[PDB]
DNA sequence: AACGGCGCCCGAACAGGGACTG
DNA sequence: CAGTCCCTGTTCGGGCGCCG
């Protein structure tokens, strides 16, 4: 009893064509039963070969979560639509959320299943179960109503959801909601009891009208920035003050104030690294006036909303994981340092893949975006480990580079 | 009025703005005129070819060759036309089946759909798009021109179609029986079970008569009922598998695509029989662009080439996957970035073997390779068994520790043991953290010009020592690299070194132990032979230590 | 002399970043 | 500041094996 709204490409681009990878038996079994219960509830339909489309599906298990949740990595047809979920029908970020003490995440893409489809638009939504020791050909669905992991399924669903949220919104006006792909962004100034009491009172909301039992929760407040820190030490070698210039000459990339005329002063000569070199006078001076432009923040750094977002880490070692979110070069948004996550001096890709999915959540609260991520891993690497770690229903952009540490920026 | 199969058809369109098939037909010997007018009588009378005529403006030739080495003859179109305006199809084809991934089974049965692509229909709206006429005679009858009502074999729609039809069929029969086994592979089927001999030809019968009233025949002549079967070219037996016989060709002077030929059986012989090599063979293959080009064999290849010809003399074969036992892949270092594995469960039964000898990046070491070499088996063995394999590594735990920790990338292995077979793969040389007190420092820098390609190189230490080396045809890596070459050169076995390449402290401090450059293979045995080097870099042009003097020296 | 699938080893074409020259 | 170079990387299409 609903119209379809309806849905078209960007001008001049198909849709997407991306193969299937290869899948772990209990990731097959479990997207053969997924799919067996939505094609009885009539969500999903099987297609044939003169479908040219396809994209790839897995399944993931979220954080203390044993019940496997189909995921499907609609990055290409996200960005052949990006027309629709962000110029015709847009969601607007507040800015408040970030500001909250206590920000609950909501898996409420199940609701997306209630609205049917675009008729013309279903076949951009084919995908392609494998098979084990390819023993049957690839068995092909397609989407019949609003797919999670699509952005223009909380697009067409924003009227709808506005409307559900309507009397909560009106019974507790302090409380920010925002919507991200399959995600409800809850955030409060409450108290964690009065928070996740008025959580569950959405919850009931929702009810009224397979993952709505977890309350992932946020703490924005407590989030923290990684400034460039120089050392201190009480004796300075060649090989030290060698060390700190080359740091403070790629730190005058951002603050354009830092000089290393006095400390260069100290490498006069042809000098062993071990040598002592005693500071000047003008030495400590030079250095303590660097050392304020590092607490001085940086000149005209601002968020763009018509920019992307790229992030960028750094592997330091010993479980320490380093980052910068800027849109242009040295015109960093944040910075911060991550230790001590799961995996942790066992399992770099686990780590690496803890490290995006939280970065990719700062930047969803903080700007509504996700970045897309440089990663200091080789391609087959990443690709052969990652969806084994992977937590998250939505998935960001990335590329792979290989930057030697020649000097150490971020974390001494 | 043809009748309609029971098999339901699949709506295929073409692209927008393009009409269909009008290419002339092709002058052929009078032994295919004799052999495709008898076709077009029978798959008329069969309703699998219809009569048209001027009301369809299109034209397609036909050439045909003989059949997979039998009496009967194959019938092929040339679609290449027809297949440039017809709209893509998803292939639904996502590998092959590996007969190392299939289970135990009682009974095994292997099935041969015949007429395969002539059982299935065409769309209704595109059967006017083939058209093709029939020359009776190679230049007096016209010919009468038909159409096709079924799947043409040459079209590029032809495979997908039939196996996304295939297994329609089958499903119902499948939800039936569930546990029996069924192999699907274009039209061969590969049925399995656990049940009496008895009562598994009852099913058969079963499943014959299934895909029977969809007009799918199963004859007598491709119907294999004991072992040893012939299924994606191996060898099936009731406890073991192995390939069918691999002959490979021995000339007396081998040319470019004799040895395309020579290389490729090996990679499928290195299925199954391990420490097969191409690494010498394929290197022939490098430069020469004639296919019909002498090319005589190297020592080194011929060396090769003998050690794989007496590894293929004793017969090896695989065994089946069992799912109550863990899989274990061991890895072999080969020599010369040469890999060899193999895939078991039980000691010495091998599911199957593979190599891994793939160079990427210009430096590296047999760490890096280790770590690759993984990733494939792993992937592979998703592939065919859906899980990862526990894996026995020639690389001391110790050893993999300080090279994942170290490193600058995120880099891991799955859950893994320490295997002593040498040679064992270990790191050649360790760049110290800090500066080393004591040894020489050696402020290095080479320069070069862009125009003439001559350059210098040399350093400065803090003991007085110097050197400038002038270059000829060099540039300002090069230079930089033998800058740092020259210190190791002239140091004692503890050396700290400084330079503003970072160029060449990138290269140097990922621990390579094979380049495609000499000068970088050289610097290697240098590092080797030290006992302790600390590499520094600092920015050029900023007035910093030695670095200043150097630089003064080589421009 | 056809179609589709997968694998390997190959070279040409292309992208991208440091560094020097006008 | 552009426009090159040098070096190293990925992508892709074709050679071959094999299957239907
Ligand atoms: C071997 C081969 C096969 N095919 C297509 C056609 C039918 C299926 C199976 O081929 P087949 O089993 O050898 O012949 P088929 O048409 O089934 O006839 P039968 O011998 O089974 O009676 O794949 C093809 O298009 N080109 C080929 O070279
Ligand atoms: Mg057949
Ligand atoms: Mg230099």
């Amino acid at each position: 009893p609903i119209e379809t709204v309806p849905v078209k490409l960007k001008p001049g681009m198909d849709g997407p064509k991306v193969k299937q990878w290869p899948l772990t038996e209990e990731k097959i079994k479990a997207l053969v039963e997924i799919c067996t219960e939505m094609e009885k509830e009539g969500k999903i339909s099987k297609i044939g070969p003169e479908n040219p489309y396809n994209t790839p599906v897995f399944a993931i298990k979220k954080k203390d979560s044993t019940k496997w949740r189909k995921l499907v990595d609609f990055r290409e047809l996200n960005k052949r639509t990006q027309d629709f979920w962000e110029v015709q029908l847009g969601i607007p970020h507040p800015a408040g959320l970030k500001k909250k003490k206590s920000v609950t995440v909501l898996d409420v893409g199940d609701a997306y299943f209630s609205v049917p489809l675009d008729e013309d638009f279903r076949k951009y939504t084919a995908f392609t179960i494998p098979s084990i020791n390819n023993e049957t050909p690839g068995i092909r669905y397609q989407y019949n109503v609003l797919p999670q992991g699509w952005k223009g399924s909380p697009a067409i669903f924003q009227s709808s959801m506005t409307k559900i949220l309507e009397p909560f919104k009106k019974q507790n006006p302090d409380i920010v909601i925002y919507q991200y792909m399959d995600d409800l962004y809850v955030g409060s100034d409450l108290e964690i009891g009065q928070h996740r009491t008025k959580i569950e009172e959405l919850r009931q909301h929702l009810l009224r009208w397979p993952f709505l039992w977890m309350g992932y929760e946020l703490h924005p407040d407590k989030w923290t920035v990684q400034p460039i820190v120089l050392p201190e030490k009480d004796s300075w070698t060649v090989n030290d003050i060698q060390k700190l210039v080359g740091k403070l000459n790629w730190a005058s990339q951002i603050y354009p104030g830092i000089k290393v005329r006095q400390l260069s002063k100290l490498l006069r000569g042809t000098k062993a690294l071990t040598e002592v070199i005693p500071l000047t006078e003008e030495a400590e001076l030079e250095l303590a006036e660097n050392r304020e432009i590092l607490k001085e923040p940086v000149h005209g750094v601002y968020y763009d909303p018509s920019k992307d977002l790229i992030a960028e880490i750094q592997k330091q070692g010993q479980g320490q994981w380093t980052y910068q979110i800027y849109q242009e070069p040295f015109k960093n948004l944040k910075t911060g340092k991550y230790a001590r996550m799961r995996g942790a001096h066992t399992n770099d890709v686990k780590q690496l893949t803890e490290a995006v999915q939280k970065i990719t959540t700062e930047s969803i609260v903080i700007w509504g975006k996700t970045p897309k991520f440089k990663l200091p891993i080789q391609k087959e690497t990443w690709e052969t480990w990652w969806t084994e770690y992977w937590q998250a229903t939505w998935i960001p952009e990335w590329e792979f580079v290989n930057t030697p540490p020649l000097v150490k920026l971020w974390y001494q | 009025m043809v009748p309609i199969s029971p098999i339901e058809t699949v709506p295929v369109k073409l692209k927008p703005g393009m009409d269909g098939p009008k290419v002339k037909q092709w002058p052929l010997t009078e032994e295919k005129i004799k052999a495709l007018v008898e076709i077009c009588t029978e798959m008329e009378k069969e309703g699998k070819i219809s009569k048209i005529g001027p009301e369809n403006p299109y034209n397609t030739p036909v050439f045909a060759c003989k059949k997979k080495d039998s009496t009967k003859w194959r019938k092929l179109v040339d679609f290449r036309e027809l297949n440039k305006r017809t709209q893509d199809f998803w292939e639904v084809q996502l590998g092959i089946p590996h007969p190392a991934g299939l289970k135990k089974k009682k009974s095994v049965t292997v099935l041969d759909v015949g007429d395969a692509y002539f059982s299935v229909p065409l769309d209704e709206d595109f059967r006017k798009y083939t058209a093709f006429t029939i020359p009776s005679i190679n230049n007096e009858t016209p010919g009468i021109r038909y159409q096709y009502n079924v799947l043409p074999q040459g079209w590029k729609g032809s495979p997908a179609i039939f196996q996304s039809s295939m297994t329609k069929i089958l499903e119902p029969f499948k939800k039936q029986n569930p546990d029996i086994v069924i192999y699907q592979y274009m039209d061969d089927l590969y049925v399995g079970s656990d049940l009496e001999i008895g009562q598994h030809r009852t099913k058969i019968e079963e499943l014959r008569q299934h895909l029977l009233r969809w007009g799918l025949t199963t004859p007598d002549k491709k119907h294999q009922k004991e072992p040893p079967f012939l299924w994606m070219g191996y060898e099936l037996h009731p406890d073991k598998w192995t390939v069918q016989p691999i002959v490979l060709p021995e000339k007396d002077s081998w040319t470019v695509n004799d040895i395309q030929k020579l290389v490729g059986k090996l990679n499928w012989a290195s299925q199954i029989y391990p420490g097969i090599k191409v690494r010498q063979l394929s290197k022939l293959l490098r430069g020469t662009k004639a296919l019909t080009e002498v090319i005589p064999l190297t020592e080194e290849a011929e060396l090769e080439l003998a050690e794989n010809r007496e590894i293929l003399k004793e017969p090896v074969h695989g065994v089946y996957y069992d799912p109550s036992k863990d899989l274990i892949a061991e890895i072999q270092k080969q020599g010369q970035g040469q890999w060899t594995y193999q895939i078991y469960q039980e000691p010495f039964k091998n599911l199957k073997t593979g190599k891994y000898a793939r160079m990427r990046g210009a430096h590296t070491n047999d760490v890096k390779q280790l770590t690759e070499a993984v990733q494939k088996i792993t992937t592979e063995s998703i592939v065919i068994w859906g899980k990862t394999p526990k894996f026995k590594l020639p690389i001391q735990k110790e050893t993999w520790e300080t090279w994942w920790t170290e490193y600058w990338q995120a880099t891991w292995i799955p859950e893994w043991e320490f295997v002593n077979t040498p040679p064992l793969v270990k790191l050649w040389y360790q760049l110290e953290k800090e500066p080393i007190v004591g040894a020489e420092t050696f402020y290095v820098d080479g320069a070069a010009n862009r125009e003439t390609k001559l350059g210098k190189a040399g350093y400065v230490t803090n003991k007085g020592r110097q050197k400038v080396v002038p270059l000829t045809n060099t540039t300002n890596q090069k230079t930089e690299l033998q800058a740092i070459y020259l210190a190791l050169q002239d140091s004692g076995l503890e050396v700290n070194i400084v330079t503003d390449s970072q160029y060449a402290l990138g290269i140097i401090q990922a621990q390579p132990d094979k380049s495609e450059s000499e000068l970088v293979n050289q610097i290697i045995e240098q590092l080797i032979k030290k006992e302790k080097v600390y590499l520094a870099w600092v920015p050029a042009h900023k007035g910093i230590g030695g670095n200043e003097q150097v630089d003064k020296l080589v421009s």
